């Protein structure tokens, strides 16, 4: 029962820098090694750096030497991963797992990394934060297809993902299906949340998507009616 | 304090990442009256522990 | 028959561990051939098997 707390997913422009933090529960990180692996979106995995608590040893990838750097707070039972002068491409998911290569070993090889951290999502894009535009989407005509009707909302041109859409503060949890946002050639995402409510109530009950964006602090509620 | 010396019991965590060095001590009364007076109960006792 | 060791329990609250604010002091006593061992405790004893 060893847990790993990873710093809240962060996002920063290229050239800027971020720092991932890893926590440990149960076995003190001190008597365990550690390494970090990047997980580019559907790109496979790539080992990056390696540190050894109570051993102050460090080994990095020939590729990002200098740019990245390890750290360890033996006092708080948490490890750190520093990345300066970030690069647009480098953005991806990052993890931190245990390693046996400690003390006399020094070398990582032998050890079979165990217990990976939930992860940290970092992003690098010259696109600055934006406020989501909420526009209502109702049937062009009573759908009457199979059953009921499909009405929803459309948040377009917003960064950085994602913003939680809540129909009537959660009064409408039935039928709601928010489709995965998409990266516009412009550089700003866009998602949609549609619901399946009876076509016999297109005028009995109104619907409002509570699009609340933390990045832009933009709370926009919209009404959806034919 | 006053007419009583409650069994003192406190704690202090070492959040900091560096080793802490606490220097304490125990008093050796020269007389019983000095003991019972300065420390109430005649039998003192210190129990530092990590 | 050679050496002598006497310990006294130290009542008091201490750093909590595995759900306990108590502790157990470990002490070893070697007994040479022919010599004999003896244990005279009033309590708080943790005799070996
Ligand atoms: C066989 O195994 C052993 C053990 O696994 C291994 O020994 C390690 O060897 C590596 C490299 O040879 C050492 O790593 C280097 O450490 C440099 C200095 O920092 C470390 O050493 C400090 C002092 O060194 C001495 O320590 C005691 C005396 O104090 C003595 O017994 C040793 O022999 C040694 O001479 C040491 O104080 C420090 O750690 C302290 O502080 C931490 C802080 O939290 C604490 O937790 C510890 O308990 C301890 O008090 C630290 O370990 C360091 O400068 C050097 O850096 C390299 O990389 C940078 C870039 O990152 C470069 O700029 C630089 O040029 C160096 O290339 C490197 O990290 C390591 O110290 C040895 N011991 C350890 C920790 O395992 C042998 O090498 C193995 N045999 C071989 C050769 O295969
Ligand atoms: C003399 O002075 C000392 C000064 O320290 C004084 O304090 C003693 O300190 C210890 C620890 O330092 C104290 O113990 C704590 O007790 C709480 C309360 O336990 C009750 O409630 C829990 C649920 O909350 C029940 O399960 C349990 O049955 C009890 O009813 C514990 O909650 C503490 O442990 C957890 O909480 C801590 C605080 O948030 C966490 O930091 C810690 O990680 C613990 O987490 C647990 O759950 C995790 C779940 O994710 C798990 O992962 C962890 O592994 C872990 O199990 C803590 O034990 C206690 O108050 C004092 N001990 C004594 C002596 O009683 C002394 O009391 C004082 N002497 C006296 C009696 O006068």
């Amino acid at each position: 029962q060893v847990q790993l707390v990873q710093s809240g997913a962060e996002v920063k422009k290229p050239g800027a820098s971020v720092t991932v933090s890893c926590q440990v529960s149960g076995y003190t990180l001190t008597s365990y090694g550690l390494s970090w692996v990047r997980q580019a979106p559907g790109q496979g995995l790539e080992w990056v750096g390696w540190i050894n608590t109570y051993d102050g040893q460090t080994k990095y990838v020939k590729k990002f030497q200098g740019r990245v750097t390890m750290t360890t707070h033996t006092g708080t039972n948490t490890a750190y991963m520093e990345m300066k002068s970030l690069r647009s491409d480098d953005t991806a998911v990052y993890y931190c797992a245990r390693v046996e290569g400690v003390r006399g070993v020094m070398g990582f090889h032998y050890y079979p990394m165990d217990v990976w951290g939930q992860g940290t999502m970092v992003t690098v894009s010259s696109a600055s934060t934006k406020g989501p535009s909420v526009f209502p989407l109702a049937p062009s005509s009573k759908s009457t297809s199979g059953g009921t009707a499909a009405l929803g909302c459309l948040v377009k041109d917003y960064f950085p993902e994602p913003v939680t859409v809540s129909w009537n503060s959660g009064a409408l949890t039935s039928g709601v299906h928010t489709f995965p946002a998409v990266l516009q050639s412009s550089g700003l995402y866009s998602l949609s949340s549609v619901v399946t409510v009876p076509s016999s109530s297109l005028g009995t009950q109104t619907y409002i998507c509570n699009v609340n964006h933390k990045p832009s602090n933009t709370k926009v509620d919209k009404k959806v009616e034919p | 304090s006053g007419s009583t010396y409650p069994v003192l019991n406190v704690t202090m965590p070492n959040n900091d990442n560096f080793d802490k060095l606490y220097i304490w001590g125990v008093h050796h009364p020269s007389t019983n009256q000095e003991q019972t007076s300065l420390y109430v109960q005649a039998s003192g006792r210190v129990t530092v522990s990590t | 028959r050679r050496s002598q060791q006497t310990i006294i329990p130290n009542i008091g609250s201490r750093p909590w561990v595995r759900g306990l604010s108590s502790r157990i002091s470990i002490y070893w006593t070697i007994v040479k051939p022919g010599d004999v061992l003896v244990i005279n405790s009033n309590g708080n004893l943790i005799a070996p098997r």
